[PDB]
């Protein structure tokens, strides 16, 4: 197959951040890494002021700024999903801006187990070393120096397998390591020191200490204190060595810490985050002993306010502390010493628009397509209408977490299913509680599922419709079924309890929204999970459980089972496609059923029998299915028309592959621009807010555009220096493979920003360059 | 009456004054 | 039941081929519920996923992975996760609607998860097809056939 | 004589005995059954449906030359097989009918 992936929208969904003098010695810089994006900003009285916005050929996963002895200004370490690890320098040389890589090199290891925290990057304070927790029993440290120009590195055999968070700490005569760990004997806090000459760990400064049972994050103290500072739970510690000093304060057991972010240079003060978005300062009082000395006296949180659920947190200046949010916005926000009249020191300054999570969306048209999904999740939750400009985001908080959203055109309404977390009583006022009118269904923290009607004008919660105690509310769908001339909205359920494996109960109920009002037209109980459901050709489609189930609509209003499919494993995923269908499963990846009218039951065509973990599928066309799997890749596959035997014609082979570095939750059929070199057009939407497009070339144009990757590959230089062919390569923990069938659109793209004489050395022997770049500005008008 | 937000870091009292 | 005389039978047959690739007893299935061993009619399912089959007919199929991976559900194999339960659930609200479901019961059936201690084709076809006494002689089966017919089985008696 | 020994061969195929007759109505196919060894450990293969053809074909001279017949389908099984196996506990129980009704022909 050949296949053109494009980026509409870049990853919004902020993964991390730091502070530091980065693009020079005066600037005060923050740096936000978005997945494959790293943004610069210089802090000014204005504000944030972005410098340099960059795009590396991998998944972020460490960002830290170290400044080695000698240097003018910080240096950054950036290690990605893939093991790219990269030192980077910023330099300014007048109006030109580059991001040189001072050192390069891929740290993986062909043997090793991946650790269950992640990829842990923590450099030393005096800039000795870089170390790196990437799996079980192993800690690789790259020796920080001007003649390790390949980050040749070496590794230390760690005896504690599960290690849950690392640092280094300060004030230390040799590099030293505080981590959290796990054993049968619980969670423990342990030091170790490198020995970078002897390339092996010493014991530590102060011995192992016993912590909380959910003992998740260090935080090594700088000078004056030095140690380190554990958060669990629902308690707070501070180790060094002889001093212990443990705070159970009540005002956290509410809601987990996620981040911190040290305020004061000297660590008397630092921020936190919880996950219901709620900010704490630590405080950590001092006490100036009479011998010189200073320790530690007391521990202190309070509760400075309300936030986004922060991913991350980094305090600027002034009182003004950055956000990082992926379930939600991020924003800049205020810190006051007075409070708003409400208890809340907190005020916010700006808001930054994240998208993340798309856990669903489609396109409809209020001839201009937009986007409306469902995003965020929790408080932040809530519906977003992209339309192209460029893209213009318009935001309808829901303070709940959007599920589904489906478009019923006759109504001017969106059904949304949407979950609130009460305790029953609600946390907080959201869509649910406040709407219009609403209605419960007839035959800890719990989860409320709710069917939200919202206008499309107003996109005001019309109705809502609360429904079973215990259940969930999975697939959605607005059609007319049969002969009724009804649209309706049907919804598929699941009953769950803690003693079953697989749901034994599940529902679908069909409503009708009709003079602003909802009835529930019809009841089926069924003995599983509704996961999918597809409107085909008139009847309702649906997967149970690991059943696939088409059903007709009667006369009397009521579901009559046509026909069964038992072959699947859980069928999560369902796409159909004239009398086509495709059955996207938990693990056994992509199905082709063949509905036969004349028959009326199920055949199966052909079976994608390679093992993919697929979070998202879509038909392309009738012979070529494009699917989403877990490890951020996507997969084309096709019926073998080179198939002369039956057990050839029972495999659909994948002709396609790409890391996209995206997990897709969404295909949807459907175009941003006004009704080419390519054709069809499939937007996805994806957990970090990015929006994709997929579409279809030809032979001709696949080959011109892979010549063209080649040459812009050999042209144009990389962030890190990692290879794009590298990035791109299909990859999961079991198989790597060069992509294949697919063309990084945005490689494409970049070829109309680069120097005129670039383009002619690109474009050498191939044709002049005016025809290439109408070429390219075809492709984008995509 | 937070005195504990009372002495928080500057880096530069011109940053974030003409927000 | 007949489905279940069925599979006993294709159970009893399989136990000597020597070329036949039963999925593992200690898989992930097993442990999630997902496949239920108590009752024979399991290898019929097995048969029609393509999770046990005949080597001598398909000698190249891909492996099935022995237990999901963390995104999938969150859970070493066999072990306890590290991740606390409220970050396992905020992970798991990034996730589509049928996706985020089958993760959280993934994740709450494989945590209580313990491990298990450790070609006839054309006969096998004619078996579940029932017509071993109708057949011709010349007439040969694969194991494409023999997944057939078990799908057509399982379709027909499930 | 013959309709006595096709009496046997019925009560044989009746359904009482099914339970443990089944492998026996049919020959031993090769290539259904995955035995790539029948050919070489056994020369002259027989089964109940051959012997039934061959009564239709009045090829025995004798009730003997039918107990031949069927001792060679026995005899193979009871050679190509393992002893324990399920086959030859199903031969074995065959071969009881046919003595127990033989023995009274
Ligand atoms: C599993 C059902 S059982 O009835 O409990 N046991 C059972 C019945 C028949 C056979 C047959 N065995 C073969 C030799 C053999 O072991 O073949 C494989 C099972 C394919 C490996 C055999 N030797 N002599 C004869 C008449 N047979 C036949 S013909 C036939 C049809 C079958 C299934 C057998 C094994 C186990
Ligand atoms: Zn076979």
């Amino acid at each position: 197959s050949y296949n053109y992936v494009v980026t509409a929208q870049k990853p919004t969904a902020v993964n991390g951040c730091v502070t530091g003098h980065f693009t020079s010695a005066e600037d005060l810089n923050l740096l936000i890494a978005k997945n494959t994006r790293l943004e610069i900003y210089v802090v000014t009285a204005e504000g944030l002021r972005p410098v340099k916005e960059v795009g590396m050929y991998g998944k972020i996963a460490v960002m830290e700024l170290f400044r080695p002895k000698g240097e003018s200004k910080d240096l950054l370490f950036i290690l990605t999903a893939k093991y790219n690890a990269c030192i980077l320098e910023y330099k300014q040389s007048g109006e030109s801006i580059d991001i040189i890589t001072r050192a390069h090199g891929n740290v993986q290891d062909r043997i090793g187990r991946p650790s269950e925290t992640g990829i842990i990057g923590i450099i030393d304070p005096e800039c000795r070393m870089i170390g790196l927790r990437l799996y079980d029993g192993l800690f690789k440290v790259i020796p920080l120096d001007r003649d390790n120009k390949e980050l040749k590195a070496f590794n230390i055999r760690l005896e504690e397998l599960h290690v849950i968070d690392v640092k280094f700490l300060y004030g230390c005569q040799a590099p030293t390591i505080c981590f959290v760990y796990q054993d049968p004997q619980g969670r423990h806090v342990k030091t170790y020191e490198v020995s970078l000459r002897e390339k092996e760990f010493n014991k530590g400064p102060w011995k192992q200490e016993n912590v909380e049972a959910e003992a998740s994050m260090v935080i090594a103290v700088p000078e004056p204190f030095g140690g380190a500072i554990i958060i669990g739970q629902e308690s707070i510690t501070y180790h060094n060595g002889d001093k212990y000093l443990a705070i159970a304060p009540p005002i956290i057991k509410q809601s987990t810490i996620v981040c911190h972010n040290r305020v004061d240079p000297n660590g008397s003060r630092y921020l936190l985050g919880d996950m219901e978005g709620r900010l704490f300062m630590l405080l950590l009082e001092k006490e100036e002993q009479m011998d010189g000395t200073v320790t530690l006296k007391d521990l202190r949180v309070e509760l400075l306010g309300e936030t986004s659920i922060a991913e991350c947190l980094t305090y600027l200046d002034n009182g003004v502390v950055f956000v990082g949010s992926r379930l939600g916005d991020s924003q800049l926000v205020k810190l006051n010493v007075d409070s708003n009249e409400q208890g809340s020191y907190v005020v916010a300054m700006e808001t930054f628009t994240n998208l993340g999570p798309i856990v669903d969306m489609c396109v409809v048209d209020l001839g201009q397509g937009q986007l409306v999904t469902c995003s965020g999740a929790f408080k932040e939750g809530s519906l977003r209408i992209i339309r192209n400009g460029k893209l213009h985001i318009r935001t309808v908080p829901l303070y709940e977490s959007p599920r589904k959203i489906c478009y019923q055109e006759v109504s001017q309404c969106f059904g949304v299913l949407s979950s609130r977390i009460e305790v029953t009583t609600a946390l907080r006022p959201s869509a649910s509680t406040q709407a219009l009118s609403s209605s419960v269904s007839s035959s800890e923290e719990v989860e409320v599922h709710n069917l939200l009607i919202i206008d499309q004008h107003t996109f005001e919660v019309l109705h809502a419709h609360q429904f079973l105690q215990n259940e969930y509310a999975l697939s959605l769908v607005s059609c007319k079924l049969g002969k009724d001339p009804n649209t309706y909205f049907i919804v598929g359920t699941a009953m769950v309890y803690p003693e079953e494996a697989e749901p034994k109960q599940g529902r679908i109920v069909v409503f009708q929204y009709s003079d602003g009002k909802l009835q529930t037209v019809a009841e089926k109980e069924v003995k599983g999970a509704v996961y999918s459901m597809v409107e085909f050709n008139g009847k309702l489609l649906a997967s149970i459980n690991s059943t696939v189930r088409l059903y007709e609509w009667t006369t009397e209003k009521e579901l009559r089972t046509e026909c069964n499919h038992y072959n699947n494993i859980m069928a999560l995923y369902l796409k159909t496609k004239g009398d086509f269908i495709l059955v996207g499963d938990l693990m056994r990846s992509v199905l082709l059923l063949a509905y036969k009218p004349m028959e009326g039951n199920f055949e199966e065509i052909a079976r994608d029998f390679n093992p993919n973990w697929m979070s998202a599928v879509e038909i392309l066309d009738d012979d070529n299915f494009l699917g989403a799997e877990n490890a951020f890749n996507l997969f084309v596959c096709q019926k073998d028309s080179a198939a002369t035997t039956d057990e050839e014609r029972q495999h659909l082979q994948e002709v396609g592959l790409f890391h996209l570095g995206e997990f897709v939750n969404v295909f949807c059929h459907g175009s941003l621009v006004m009704q080419t070199p390519t054709q069809g057009s499939v937007l996805f939407g994806t957990v970090n807010g990015m929006i994709g497009l997929v579409t279809s070339l030809s032979e001709s144009w696949y080959n011109l555009l892979l010549d063209m990757q080649n040459r812009l590959n050999k042209v144009i230089k990389s962030v890190g220096k990692i290879e794009h062919s590298f990035w791109r390569s299909f990859h999961t923990e079991r198989k790597t493979e060069p992509a294949t069938g697919f063309i990084d659109g945005d490689l494409i793209e970049s070829f109309l920003d680069i120097s005129r004489p670039k383009m002619q050395e690109v474009v050498a022997n191939l044709a002049t360059a005016d025809d290439l770049i109408k070429v390219v500005e075809e492709l984008t008008r995509i | 009456m937070a005195d504990f937000l009372k002495g928080l870091p500057v880096y530069n009292k011109s940053n974030f004054s003409r927000f | 039941s007949p489905l279940e005389s069925l599979a006993w039978q294709v159970k009893c047959l399989l136990k000597y081929s020597t070329t036949w690739k039963p999925l593992n007893p200690n898989s992930w299935l097993y442990h999630a519920k997902l496949l239920d061993p108590s009752t024979p009619v399991h290898i019929l399912r097995e048969i029609g996923l393509r999770l046990s089959h005949c080597s001598h007919c398909v000698p190249k199929l891909e492996p099935i992975p022995e237990w999901p991976p963390l995104a999938s559900c969150g859970v070493p194999p066999f072990q306890k996760p590290l991740t606390s339960p409220s970050r396992l659930s905020r992970d798991h609200a990034t996730l589509n609607g049928a996706l985020q479901f089958a993760t959280k019961q993934l994740s709450r059936t494989l945590s209580r998860a313990t491990p298990i201690p450790e070609c006839c084709c054309g006969w096998l076809t004619k078996t579940v097809k029932e017509t071993t006494r109708t057949e011709p002689i010349n007439t040969t089966y694969s194991y494409t056939d023999f997944q057939k017919a078990v799908n057509k089985l399982l379709t027909a008696s499930l | 004589q013959l309709k006595c020994c096709s009496g046997i061969l019925k009560e044989m195929f009746a359904k009482k005995h099914a339970a443990y007759a089944w492998p026996f109505y049919k020959p031993v196919d090769v290539e259904a059954l995955g035995l790539h060894d029948y050919c070489d450990i056994i020369k002259h293969p027989m089964d109940m449906s051959t012997i039934k053809s061959k009564l239709e074909a009045r090829e025995y001279r004798d009730a003997q030359e039918f107990g031949a017949d069927v001792r060679l389908m026995f005899s193979n099984c009871y050679k190509y097989n393992p002893p324990d196996h399920e086959v030859v506990a199903m031969a074995r129980k065959l071969q009881d009918v046919f003595e127990m009704r033989f023995a009274k022909m």
